């Protein structure tokens, strides 16, 4: 469905749907402040950062490096 | 149905310019604190938000329902 594109989520298989349309903010920003943003521009709630599961289909929030500094 | 960008109300109330910023999809309540819930889980005993704005006492001071529930 058309409405569930560039919403801040993945729903295109590959996360197609939000890879490809604009910034949500005028300062350059993808996502709301209160979240993990990664870069194929899919954005989710921070405790899914390095769960285990590659919620975001790019996979940032796994990358060790943010984790690094969360216990 | 407040705050969500799709004007539900003719005359524009239902969408102020001082809206807090919507995180939850079309249909889902919004915690204060920025989580969503399924609309039944207002007022129903249970804290189904991390903060629990869904159970909120001024959400539930005069909490009503329709003719089939009691
Ligand atoms: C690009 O631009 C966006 C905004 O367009 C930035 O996101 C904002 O970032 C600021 C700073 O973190 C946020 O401001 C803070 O929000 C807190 C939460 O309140 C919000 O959510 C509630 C939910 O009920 C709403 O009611 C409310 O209106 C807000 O939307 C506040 O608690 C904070 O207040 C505290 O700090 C301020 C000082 O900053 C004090 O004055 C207060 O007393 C208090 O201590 C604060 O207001 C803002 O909410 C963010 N908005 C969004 C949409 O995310 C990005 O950070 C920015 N990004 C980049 C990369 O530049
Ligand atoms: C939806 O619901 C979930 C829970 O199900 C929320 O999770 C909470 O998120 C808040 C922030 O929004 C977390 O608060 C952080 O707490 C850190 C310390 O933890 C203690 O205090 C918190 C309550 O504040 C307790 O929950 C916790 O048990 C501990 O007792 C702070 O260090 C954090 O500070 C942050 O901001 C300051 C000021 O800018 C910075 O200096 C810090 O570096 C840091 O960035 C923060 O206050 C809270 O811990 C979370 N709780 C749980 C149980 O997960 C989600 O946030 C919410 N969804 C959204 C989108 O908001
Ligand atoms: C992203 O889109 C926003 C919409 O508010 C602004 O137009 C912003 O200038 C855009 N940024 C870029 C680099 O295109
Ligand atoms: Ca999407
Ligand atoms: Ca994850
Ligand atoms: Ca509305
Ligand atoms: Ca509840």
């Amino acid at each position: 469905p058309k409405a569930l594109a560039c919403d801040g989520r993945a729903d295109c298989l590959d996360a197609s749907d939000e890879s490809a349309c604009p910034t949500r903010f005028p300062n350059g920003t993808y996502c709301p402040a209160a979240m993990f943003e990664c870069k194929n521009h899919v954005c989710i709630q921070s405790f899914w950062i390095c769960d285990g599961e590659n919620d975001c289909v790019d996979g940032s929030d796994e990358e060790i490096h943010l984790c690094f500094n969360i216990p | 149905w407040k705050c969500d960008g799709q004007k539900d109300c003719s005359d524009g109330s239902d969408e102020p310019d001082l809206c807090p910023h919507r995180f939850c999809r079309l249909g889902q309540f919004q915690c204060r604190d920025g989580n969503c819930t399924s609309p039944q889980a207002l007022c129903n005993a249970r804290q189904d938000c991390a903060d629990g704005s869904d159970e909120d006492r001024v959400l539930c001071e005069h909490h009503r329902c329709e003719s089939n529930e009691w």
